[PDB]
């Protein structure tokens, strides 16, 4: 365990910062899905009537 | 100062309203009805317009031919029009031909034949009208605008109605419509020009006294519309001119913001490259459009109904690669009604409107149309003094507050017809309804 710490002394801090990043990035991902769907809905919902000239 | 509008009622509840002008020799008498296409359901949509055709197709006394002759012998003409909320039937004549014209109007409204043979004959004429409105681009644009703004609601329906209904409208449903809707408490007999009020009331007592009254008489101009932000694109690359309308939900006749919306509309105003003065107009949008050749014309509008309205602009342009700029600059001028307008624009628009509302009434037909419209939407004719006071009450704070609740960041109904490849998608148009800098 001591040698593992010697190889990677940032280990404890790194994993805590990772937890914060995971949470924020996940939330941002979820919101970005809502926002994309919101903005795209006029294109997805578009309907056509064709009367051949 | 114009002569006073006299108003009387009959016993059935028919209103008679008149404005005499001893300087003219003609008179416009007619019947304004608080009823129109909006009173139909989906199955009889088109009935009101159908009836308008049959009203001139013969009565229980005079046949079609006799009707034609009687009016020809009068010397003037008869005219009619059906809208979503209003139907009008009037007669322009000579001063002393007014009793004849009242008698003919009373006949065609109360005692029309609606003969199966005539229903069947008009059924083709009206079917041909479906394929020829196609040419009147402004009307095509406004009908699609109502259809989308008030999607699946009565105000969204056309006046002509669907092809399907035209083929199935019977004399029964025609009779039912005019019996339910053309009641005395919904009707106003109007006279303008060389009419005596007391003479007109007598003619009303003679011809319109046996009109049905409705069971539950509501006041004149009594109505829920749920506006849909939406777009219709009718792209046609073969047309040289694009026609575009953009509107938001506007104000009803009796809104407290009615004058505020008119002032806001006047700040943007109209423009037409064909008119010589238009390059010198004060409106900012006018200046942008004329300097950059963005459009052939634009016309701001503020259409009211009993319970809603549409406020917006109609644009025509041959500049097919700069439609984006035209729409961009138009909506940025609307943004400024929220962010930037001051007493400078507001007082200029008020000045222009104080005259405009009076100037419009320049003949007997215009006067009759004004009395009839006001009586069937507000229940009274509003005097120019009251109108001058309501306009004067509009401040710059009122305009900003109105625009911030009605225009700013709101959904639009958008219709494009013609070479509109350059018109961007809904989001990019609707994103111009606000300004990120504000
Ligand atoms: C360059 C590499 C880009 C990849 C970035 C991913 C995470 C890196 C952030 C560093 C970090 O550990 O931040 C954590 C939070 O992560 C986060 O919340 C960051 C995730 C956000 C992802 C991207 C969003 C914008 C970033 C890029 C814009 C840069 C320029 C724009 C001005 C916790 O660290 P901490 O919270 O203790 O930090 C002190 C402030 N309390």
């Amino acid at each position: 365990a001591f040698l593992t710490w010697a190889a990677e002394p940032e280990h404890d801090e790194r994993k805590k910062l990772g937890l914060k990043a995971i949470i924020v990035i996940s939330a941002m991902l979820g919101l970005s899905v809502y926002i994309k769907k919101f903005k795209w809905s006029p294109i997805k919902n578009r309907k056509f009537i064709y009367n051949p000239p | 100062v114009s002569p006073k509008t006299r108003t009387s009622n009959l016993k059935n509840g028919l209103t008679i309203a008149s404005e005499s002008n001893p300087l003219v020799q003609t008179a416009t008498v007619g019947v304004w009805i608080d009823a129109g296409s909006r009173n139909e359901n989906a199955y009889n949509n088109g009935t009101a317009h159908f009836f308008e055709h049959l009203a001139f197709k013969g009565t229980d006394k005079r046949s079609q031919h006799q009707l034609e002759l009687d009016i020809e012998n009068m010397g003037g003409h008869l005219n009619a029009y059906t809208s979503r909320e209003s139907t009008v039937y009037y007669a322009k004549s000579f001063k002393d031909d007014v009793p004849k014209s009242v008698e003919i109007l009373a006949d065609i409204l109360q005692h029309s034949k609606l003969a199966e043979s005539a229903i069947d004959r008009e059924r083709e004429v009206i079917t041909r009208e479906l394929e020829e409105v196609n040419k009147q681009y402004e009307e095509v644009v406004f009908d699609h605008l109502h259809a989308t703004a008030f999607m699946n609601q009565p105000l969204g329906r056309t006046i002509l109605g669907p092809r399907e209904n035209i083929q199935t409208i019977t004399n029964t449903e025609l009779r039912k419509f005019i019996t339910e809707n053309y009641t005395a408490d919904r009707m106003v007999l109007v006279g303008a020009g060389a009419v005596d009020h007391d003479a007109l009331v007598e003619l009303a007592e003679k011809y319109f006294s046996h009109l049905p009254s409705s069971q539950s008489p509501v006041p004149l101009g009594t109505p829920i519309p749920n506006f849909v932000g939406s777009e219709v694109r009718l792209r046609d690359d073969t047309m040289p001119v694009a026609h575009i309308a953009i509107a938001v939900e506007g104000v009803s006749w009796t809104s407290e913001d009615y004058y505020t919306a008119l002032v806001a509309q006047a700040i943007i105003g109209n423009y037409d490259r064909a008119v010589g003065t238009s390059r010198h107009q004060g409106s900012r949008l006018s200046n942008i459009v004329s300097e950059n050749n963005l459009a052939n014309s634009f016309q701001s509008f503020s259409t009211s109904y009993s319970d809603t309205g549409l406020w917006g602009i109609y644009l025509t342009s041959e500049n097919t690669t700069q439609i984006d700029d035209l729409v961009h600059f138009t909506l940025k001028e609307w943004n400024r009604l929220s962010t930037s307008v001051s007493n400078l624009q507001v007082e200029r628009a008020k000045s222009q409107l104080k005259a405009g509302l009076l100037l419009s009434l320049d003949g007997t037909t215009y006067v009759a149309e004004d009395i009839g419209r006001q009586l069937t939407t507000l229940g009274r004719r509003v005097t120019p003094a009251e109108v001058e006071a309501k306009l004067e009450a509009v401040t710059e704070h009122d305009v900003r507050a109105w625009a911030q609740k009605t225009l700013y960041d709101k959904d639009i109904a958008l219709v494009g017809l013609g070479p509109i490849e350059g018109l961007y998608d809904y989001n990019r148009i609707r994103n111009d309804m606000s300004m990120m800098r504000w």
